[PDB]
RNA sequence: AGUAGAAACAAGGCC
RNA sequence: GGCCUGCU
């Protein structure tokens, strides 16, 4: 029966009904009357809808040719022949342009006299129940319809025939060439009855080929088929299997419970080998101040100036000389290094106008100092094969060292009071809330608490470093960089003031990846001797640059200031993470505000007050060779941002292990001192993951002395 | 007097100051270099877990694999990959038998999304590893460049538009003799039978960084896109099942964990009567992924979709007969290093199975000798084990069996247990009369968890009273306890734009107030700090004060010339109004009344250059990646602003021979953008159809142009203009 | 008596020879490294660190194992158990 | 007139109409999506350090004939370097703070209408009465309740027709809205926005925001009201509670 | 040298 | 010496 669409229809139609075959998934081999009847439907439309034009008038032009003008209007714009989405947005652009009514079924052509759809269907059965049919399906219809059928009948409702007769005669024309060529053909055993409205499919997921073979080869050892695997699943029913098995395995297999007593845990064993030495990018208790007493804020003013009036304000300049060498490195450059900073300051200072930010010149000794064209040249394998030094990255534990008693008085001094207020706070929409005025008591009152601690001065000084050392890296990647120490404080007295650590030169900062390493050399004025702790600064090369003069009653101290230089890096991760440390304020004070909101449920009262002036309860927060030693809730504030505040400097994979699997046993001992009898599976697994951590931070072997003194005084 | 934080542990309990523990206020660790390393480590391990199974060589695919299932029972506590599939099907039947109905109903909806599910599902993941180019790319990516490769190859059922289809013209291609693949350096290669199967079959290992908790670092996988559907198909069947189960945690958030712990706890604890002691054990399973045998998740589906359409099965059983063929990639190689000559060099690892191993330390070299057995052409058959989490659901269902097994039904004695799993963490509540009671019940526990081949980790478990205990950070102490310290990295500048920025942080404050029990004056003092370093990092300070920036200037010209300077928002140098009572509301709407005019229409301006909307979920939808979890996504409410800018890109593709899909990129964007002017709706909803774009965009330029004359500004002389245009580009797409 | 009670431990040179023997079913002879965990050096088998070194036996009629040190090495200083108060033996020079 | 202009255009190029011709339309997310650009794993980090570049940001082409190069004293605004895979150029921060300033003006008077529900909350807290704070242990319980104070009874599903039929009324295809309460929200919904120019994502986005109700688990202890629960941070605490009444009520 | 820690950075590639 | 890139 395809011949015939292949011989008498054009092209256009032929796979326009082609691929309106393909839209609802039918296959056309298996039936294909149905392309027939509607590639004939199709071609009607068109040949009732083409040759029909219209101009400004109603009244359509008729032109058996469409001539060269842009009076080419078509009277009847047809629907179907597109696919289901733009029959439909047709449809409803038709609907919502012409403020007609939207068919729920798909018509066939639009019209603008009349201003409406025709539905043209020409069925194989006569007109007269073909019309009443399809107008009973479709509900409540202002779109009129026309049919036609092969005998040759029009019919219609209104009596209503919308275009020229000779059209229709065509029409039947092409309709009765269709009849008596099919008569050649010899069709009508089925055209007439040939569809009847089939829409069934069976989903079809087949394994074969060389994934049925995988299939086999991904079963229990003694399967040898997916099939027969199934079938055995399938016929599969529990019959105490597991219980046999229980029977049958070892005894061995246990999970026996250990009681765990005071006397069962014992103290962490600490590393040992050379003393702990310091890690920090800055000095934190050897630090040393030289101000202005300027009224500039926290971000206010330029910093070359600030730096070089601060250095003004001191007098007793001496030439520089080495005391404690770096015992590694050419103290010579760092000499010759601090003498260059001191000259080109003072050459900003003779100018006109000092610069926002300045570069160095790159000469040898910070060449050196900044660790510049070092890194091995990148080449290929194939070129370097037989270079017997030629191995894998240093890849072994990190050297041991033992705890020494510098950390423990850097943390002690960290939790001290001081002469300044080293916070700043920015503007809160004002309270309206009870709750509000709360909430802003309890933080001023915080506030009060923790801006005079060294803790915060601390996290200014890292803020502040780090965010000046990012911005110059990702400003100025290639030329070393001078940036001063500089951290703003207001006295008691309410004036403001700034205050000059030191410098910093910042070097090459080409970073791509999070973990690439920017070096500079810091360079921080000091008092501290350091022939006192030398295993402190093994990292650090200490000259004598001048002599400070601070008002004492034993005459005047006259005390010799010392320069702490050394050559530092960081990271982009360090650098982000190190300028948001404020974020230890939190940690600590929402610490210190659960305590106070627990409390407080017990007394239906707020309890921030008297906890803060009457200080009458105290908290463990240190031992004395005497014992443990408590103290108020503002030294618990205290204790614990400087906790933070180091964990945030001290930061290291050890620290957050060491965290992990000593809350692990932190909770245990909890459990037993709850009289909850705890038991373990494995303690010594979990005291040698403990020990594991503990290899060469200062802060975490600190952390584990902590834990093993909470130990002693606990258990009791 | 040497202070001494711990010390307050004994005066506050350990609960009540954990926040303190968690030393999450400095920079996470970080892995350096290359991953290979680990992924050997990681192989060998799984080998030799289930070293006693038994041998066999792939016939297919050539590659070593190692089946330990139905192997020798364990004779100690070390851990073991030897699941028994009897044992874990009778712990399904039992499963199947104490939820009746439950696979069956699972069965039923996974097969309607199977049936009904669309391509396009596919786009909506992260890295994918991308066969065409061997490297992760976007799942979008590889997914556009595989359905390329297919179609170029005569695997056209994709067109379809149906997942299914997708994959049946995946699994057609593992039976074809010779494939071809692009190459940019374009070059067309010749893949063949074996290395195709083994390019499909083969997984891509990297590092995981920012991973908080541990001493060393660990190694996870990413699949290919041929095996991601059938992945897709299994989770949303684990998921519909665990959704139907009360002891899973896994497919639920924080809160409703937290929520079936307390109750899970009380019921345990309540119905024991005087005579009945309980205790908790906090149980960690050691090396979980590394043990689970993607056979038994075979068996388990099979098991499940019992009684069911075939073709249901073999699709839903495709997925676990592919892991248990899986092949993983090395990494990205090795890096030495000669001090003598001063230089280094980089070694790709697929090298590692031919080259020398003189220049490998001792433990690397072992870990290659005894890694190289399996090595097949640059990647390593992992057939034991799954590799990082990728069945964390099914995984779920064999936990949420075990659990149920002890429901005194099963057990046959006085003791018993329930509790929560939720994969490689669990919380096991167990009764009994006496002492001896709850050791039998821990040991009979222990015992068939070593039949299913999971193992409990003895160094990271206690036991103790019911009480107290922990799940996945958790502190249960007669009621849970705020801890504040996980998500204290989530209070900075998210890193989207400033009006995202500025909304994620309050609603971060705001909801860390709700349910980490955030005091009010801390909340306060968070809102103040997030000000501060917002206003430091997009350099919009006060506009007060004499702050040089890069952006002052501007900023305090919009300052003086404002007259109602309140109005001003923080981006653009404004005060901040915010407070515990304005955290729930957008920073344009709160100072919406006290904006003068003039900058309020420049601020919300349609014809802003910066505002950019690509699609329905990327509007108002920012992907954090929260401390301790998997990467999360958030809805923040923010009102589209000049400040709605997007950052800049990486744009170092311009120095790799991948410059070309950058053209490609910017010409699927102009024809996207005018598809979307040609058919307004294809953001919002995604077109679907069979038919090209050319097609429908002449037709709607037909009708719109025919419509809007029929009302509107064209006129005859354009629409005859447009329709002999249309007409124009009918004929070129003709030639 | 006691239920067990090892002997005949002590300081030996490397290379050197020693002979343990415990007063207490199948018997184990375990050693605890300083520091280290409480391990199985023998039974009546013997672990891999041993291998053709050390000898265990037992006297059935006296209630006894005992266990022959041969080829000593400084791995082997340890506390040496039965199964007590143990048995210290020390190699060194 | 211009839209088939550029189609022309690209269709005139080979390359462009190749991708035009054997691209289906289902297709049309993957393509769209067809990107190089990996998504962040660490966003903060590099907004924090891409802003200390110059020309950080970027914007459409557009802005090289809105913005001049350079402000008054030389600071550059925009640059015309392309972005990587996108026609757009980077420009400066600045160019974002000058639009506010001397910028193009418009009649924002429609964006409360849009926004409707950020402006509701705005309203209802701005009538609100606060209370007494009273301090007592607070049992927070763990339920289920809806976030979202205004939605009209409507799943995400039921809402997707009404909002396409609200803004995009062609491509409804079929569908057809039944339910007499979608007839009423379109039609408000419809003469409400009749010549709003926002844009047609953020419309729909916001309108599927406002009518879909969308449900979460929360520790609350009392309230429950949808009014209540948006202001659940501030009522509610650990051991405080703070009575307040919206405006609403 | 320095950062850092089971492998890396201490710029890369292209002419 | 000149120019390109900074998660590809």
């Amino acid at each position: 029966m395809e011949d015939f669409v292949r011989q008498c229809f054009n092209p256009m139609i032929v796979e326009l009904a082609e691929k309106a075959m393909k839209e609802y998934g039918e296959d056309l081999k298996i039936e294909t009357n149905k392309f027939a009847a509607i590639c004939t439907h199709l071609e009607v439309c068109f040949m009732y809808s083409d040759f029909h034009f219209i101009n400004e008038r109603g009244e359509s032009i008729i032109v058996e040719s469409g001539d060269p003008n842009a009076l080419l209007k078509h009277r009847f714009e047809i629907i179907e022949g597109r696919d289901r989405t733009m029959a439909w947005t047709v449809v409803n652009s038709i609907c919502n342009t012409t403020g007609a009514e939207k068919p729920k079924f798909l018509p066939d052509l639009y019209d603008y006299k009349e201003n409406r759809f025709i539905e043209i269907g020409v069925t194989r059965r006569e007109v007269h129940i073909y019309y009443l049919e399809k107008a009973n399906k479709i509900k409540s219809e202002k779109t009129h319809i026309h049919i036609f059928s092969f005998t040759g009948e029009e019919m219609a409702t209104k009596a209503d025939y919308t275009l020229d007769e000779e059209s229709r005669a065509r029409i039947k024309t092409r309709l009765f060439t269709i009849r008596q060529e099919m008569a050649s053909r010899g069709l009508w055993d089925s055209f007439r009855q040939s569809e009847r409205g089939e829409e069934t499919i069976e989903e079809r997921f087949e394994i074969t080929g060389t994934m049925r073979r995988l299939a086999d080869q991904s079963l229990p050892p003694n399967f040898s088929s997916l099939e027969n695997f199934r079938a055995y699943v399938d016929g599969f029913e529990p019959n105490g299997y597991i219980e046999g098995k229980l029977s049958q395995m070892s005894k061995e297999v246990n999970a026996r419970i250990e009681p765990f007593l005071k006397t069962t845990p014992r103290p962490l064993r600490l590393p040992d080998g050379p003393p702990c030495s310091q890690r920090s990018k800055f000095l934190l208790m050897d630090a040393l101040k030289l101000s202005i007493e300027d009224p500039s804020h926290e971000g206010e003013g330029i910093p070359l100036y600030d730096a070089i009036k601060c250095m003004r304000t001191f007098f007793g300049w001496k030439e520089p000389n080495v005391v404690k060498p770096h015992e590694k490195g050419i103290n010579p450059n760092y000499l010759l290094a601090w003498k260059q900073v001191l000259a080109e300051l003072q050459d900003i200072e003779n100018e006109e106008k000092i610069p926002k930010t300045k570069n160095m010149k790159k000469t040898s000794q910070l060449k050196w100092a900044l660790g510049e064209n070092m890194a091995p040249e990148k080449v290929d394998f194939d070129d370097c094969k037989d270079v017997s030094d030629l191995k894998q990255y240093d890849s072994d534990e990190p050297e041991l060292r033992s705890l020494a008693s510098w950390i423990q008085s850097e943390f002690n001094k960290a939790c001290e009071l001081t002469d300044s207020s080293w916070i700043e706070l920015d503007e809160i929409g004002e309270d309206v809330a009870p709750i509000e005025h709360i909430a802003s008591m309890r933080r001023n009152y915080f506030t009060a608490e923790v801006s005079h601690c060294r803790a915060t001065e601390y996290i200014m000084k890292g803020v502040y470093i780090n965010t000046a050392l990012l911005n110059a890296s990702c400003a100025a990647m290639d030329d070393f960089q001078l940036i001063p120490m500089i951290s703003k404080c207001r006295t008691k007295e309410g004036r403001r003031k700034t205050n000059l650590y030191g410098f910093i030169i910042k070097g090459r900062s080409h970073l791509r990846n999070d973990t690439d390493v920017v070096n500079f050399v810091s360079m921080e004025f000091s008092l501290t001797d350091p022939r006192l702790e030398p295993h402190k600064w093994e990292k650090y090369c200490v000259l004598e640059i001048g002599d400070m003069l601070l008002r004492s009653a034993i005459g005047q101290v006259s005390r010799p200031m010392f320069l702490y230089v050394r050559t530092n890096g960081t990271s982009k991760i360090k650098m982000k993470w190190g300028m948001e440390m404020r974020r230890c304020l939190l940690q600590s004070l929402q610490q210190i505000e659960s305590m106070i909101e627990a409390e407080s449920s017990v007394k239906e009262k707020d309890m921030t007050k008297e906890f803060f002036e009457n200080k009458s309860e105290t908290w463990p927060i240190g031992e004395s060779p005497k014992g443990v030693e408590e103290g108020s809730i503002g030294k618990v504030c205290r204790t614990l941002l400087a906790k933070s505040v180091f964990n945030s400097l001290y930061a290291s994979p050890q620290l957050e292990g060491f965290s992990a699997e000593s809350r692990k046993l932190l909770l245990i001992v909890q459990a037993l001192r709850d009289n909850l009898e705890p038991g373990t599976f494995d303690l010594g697994g979990l005291y040698e993951a403990i020990e594991e951590c503990l290899i060469n931070d200062p802060w975490v072997l600190l952390n584990a002395s902590w834990f093993n003194s909470f130990l002693t005084h606990a258990l009791r | 007097m040497d202070v001494n934080p711990t010390l307050l542990f004994l005066k506050v309990p350990a609960q009540n100051a954990i926040s303190t523990t968690f030393p999450y206020t400095g920079d996470p660790p970080y892995s350096h270099g290359t991953g290979t390393g680990y992924t050997m480590d990681t192989v060998n391990r799984t080998h030799q877990y289930s070293e006693k199974g038994r041998w066999t060589t792939n016939t297919e695919t050539g590659a070593p694999q190692l089946n330990p299932i139905d192997g020798p029972l364990p004779e100690d506590n070390e851990p073991s990959g030897y699941a028994q599939t009897d044992c874990v099907l009778e712990a399904m039947a039992f499963l199947e038998e104490s939820h009746p109905g439950i696979f069956e109903n699972s069965c039923l909806e996974t097969m309607e999304v199977v049936q009904q599910t669309r391509v396009d599902k596919l786009t909506q993941g992260r890295q994918t590893y991308d066969w065409t180019l061997n490297r992760n790319q976007p799942a979008a990516t590889a997914l556009a460049n595989t359905i390329e490769v297919f179609r170029s190859n005569g695997l056209t059922a994709n067109e379809s538009g149906r997942l299914i289809d997708f994959l049946k013209d995946v699994m057609e291609s593992m039976d074809k003799e010779e494939m071809e693949i692009t190459t940019h350096f374009k070059k067309k290669q010749r893949l063949n039978k074996r290395s195709y199967l083994i390019r499909a079959l083969t997984l891509n290992t990297m590092t995981k960084d920012a991973e908080r908790g541990k001493l060393k670092r660990r190694a996870i996988a990413t699949p290919g896109m041929q095996i991601r559907g059938f992945v897709y198909f299994v989770e949303t069947l684990a998921r519909s099942i665990c959704e139907k189960l009360e002891q899973s945690g896994l497919p639920v958030g924080g809160n409703e964990k937290k929520a079936k712990l307390a109750n899970v706890v009380r019921k345990m604890m309540t119905n024991s009567q005087d005579t009945e002691l309980s205790f908790t054990i906090t149980g960690d399973n050691t090396k979980w992924n590394e043990n689970q045998n993607p056979r038994m998740f075979l068996a388990m589906i099979t098991y499940i979709t019992r009684n069911q359409p075939e073709w249901f099965r073999n699709v839903l059983s495709i997925a676990p007969i592919m892991f248990s063929n899986k092949m993983a990639r090395l990494g990205k190689g090795y890096m030495f290093e000669s001090k003598s000559m001063k230089l280094r060099t980089q070694i790709p690892a697929e090298m590692l199975a031919s080259i020398d191993l003189k220049y490998f330390n001792d433990s690397t070299r072992k870990k290659i000798e005894k890694i190289r057995p399996l090595l097949i052409d640059g990647t390593a058959s992992l057939s034991p084990g799954m590799m990082m989490g990728m069945f964390n659901m099914l995984s779920t269902v064999l936990g949420v069996s075990i659990l149920n097994l002890g429901q005194k039904r099963y057990t046959k004695t006085t003791y018993w247990w329930d509790g929560l799993q939720s994969s490689d963490d669990f919380a096991l509540i167990v009764n009994a009369p006496n002492h001896e009671g709850i050791q039998a019940g821990v040991d009979r526990f222990y015992r068939t968890c070593k039949l299913l081949g999971i193992n409990m980790s003895k160094k990271k478990s206690y036991i103790n009273r019911t009480g107290t205990f922990e799940f996945t950070s958790f502190f249960y102490r007669y009621g849970f306890v705020a801890n504040f310290s996980m998500e204290l990295p989530s209070f900075g500048v998210s890193g989207i734009n400033e009006s995202a920025d500025m909304s994620i942080g309050v609603t971060v404050i705001k909801n860390n107030m709700i349910n980490n029990d955030l005091g009010p004056a801390t909340a306060q003092m968070a809102l103040q700090l997030f000000i501060k370093d917002y206003r430091y990092t997009y350099r919009c300070h006060r506009g007060d004060t004499q702050i040089q920036t890069r952006r002052s200037f501007e900023i305090k010209k919009l300052w003086e010339q404002t007259r109602s300077k309140a109005g001003l928002l923080v981006s653009d140098g404004g005060p901040n109004l915010y407070n515990i009572r304005n955290l729930h509301i957008p920073e344009v709407c709160l100072k919406w009344e006290l904006m003068d005019e003039d900058y309020q229409g420049r601020l919300c301006n349609p014809l802003n250059p910066f505002v950019s909307h690509k699609e329905i979920e990327s509007v108002n939808n920012a992907v954090m990646m929260p401390a301790h979890g998997p990467a999360k996504n958030m809805e923040y409410d923010a009102v589209a602003t000049t400040h709605s800018w997007i950052p800049k890109r990486n744009r170092s593709i311009l120095n790799t021979s991948q410059r070309g899909i950058l053209e490609d990129e910017q010409m699927y964007q102009k024809c996207c953008n005018l598809f979307e002017k040609f058919f307004p709706s294809s953001s919002y909803r995604r077109p679907v159809g069979i038919s090209s774009m050319v097609e429908a965009m002449v037709s709607r330029a037909r009708i719109d142009a025919r419509i809007d004359f029929e009302s509107g500004r064209i006129k005859k002389e354009e629409f005859a203009e447009i329709m002999k245009i249309c007409s124009t580009i009918e004929e070129l797409r003709r030639q | 008596q006691v239920q067990l009670q090892e002997s005949g431990g002590g300081l030996v040179q490397p290379r050197g020879s020693l002979r343990l023997s415990c007063a207490a079913y199948t018997m184990g002879w375990y050693r605890q490294a300083p520091l280290k965990e409480r391990e199985l050096v023998a039974t009546v088998n013997y672990a891999d660190p041993v291998k053709g070194r050390f000898t265990i036996s037992r006297d059935n009629n006296k209630n006894t194992e005992y266990l022959q040190m041969s080829s000593l090495q400084p791995e082997d200083t340890a506390v040496y158990y039965c199964y007590g108060q143990g048995t210290q033996v020390t190699v060194s020079s | 007139m211009e839209r088939i202009k550029e189609l022309r255009d690209l269709m005139s190029q080979s390359r462009t109409r190749e991708i035009l011709t054997k691209t289906t339309v289902d297709h049309m997310a993957i393509i769209k999506k067809y990107t190089s650009g990996r998504q962040e794993k660490n966003p903060a980090l590099r907004m924090k350090w891409m802003m200390a570049m110059k020309y950080p940001i970027t914007a459409d082409k557009r802005i090289m004939e809105m913005i001049p190069e350079r402000n008054e004293q030389g600071q550059t605004l925009w640059s015309k370097t392309n972005d990587a895979g996108s026609d757009r150029v980077m420009v400066s921060p600045l160019a974002v703070t000058w639009w506010n300033r001397n910028g193009p003006t418009t009649s924002a008077v429609h964006y409360p209408k849009i926004y409707k529900t950020y402006f509701e909350k705005v309203e209802r807290l701005k009538h609100g009465t606060f209370g007494p704070v009273h301090f007592r242990n607070q049992v927070k319980i763990r339920r289920r309740v809806d976030i979202n104070p205004g939605h009209a009874d409507l799943s995400a599903k039921e809402a997707q027709d009404v909002i396409m039929e609200v803004v995009f009324p062609n491509e409804v295809g079929a569908r057809i809205l039944t339910s007499e309460s979608q007839l009423t929200i379109t039609k408000e919904k419809k003469e409400e926005l009749q010549d709003c120019k926002i844009s047609p994502l953020m419309v729909a986005y916001m309108l599927e925001r406002e009518l879909v109700r969308k449900t979460r688990f929360l520790p609350v202890a009392g309230g429950t009201s949808s009014v209540y629960i948006e202001v659940l941070h501030l009522t509610q605490g650990t051991c405080w509670e703070q009575m307040y009444t919206p405006g609403g009520e």
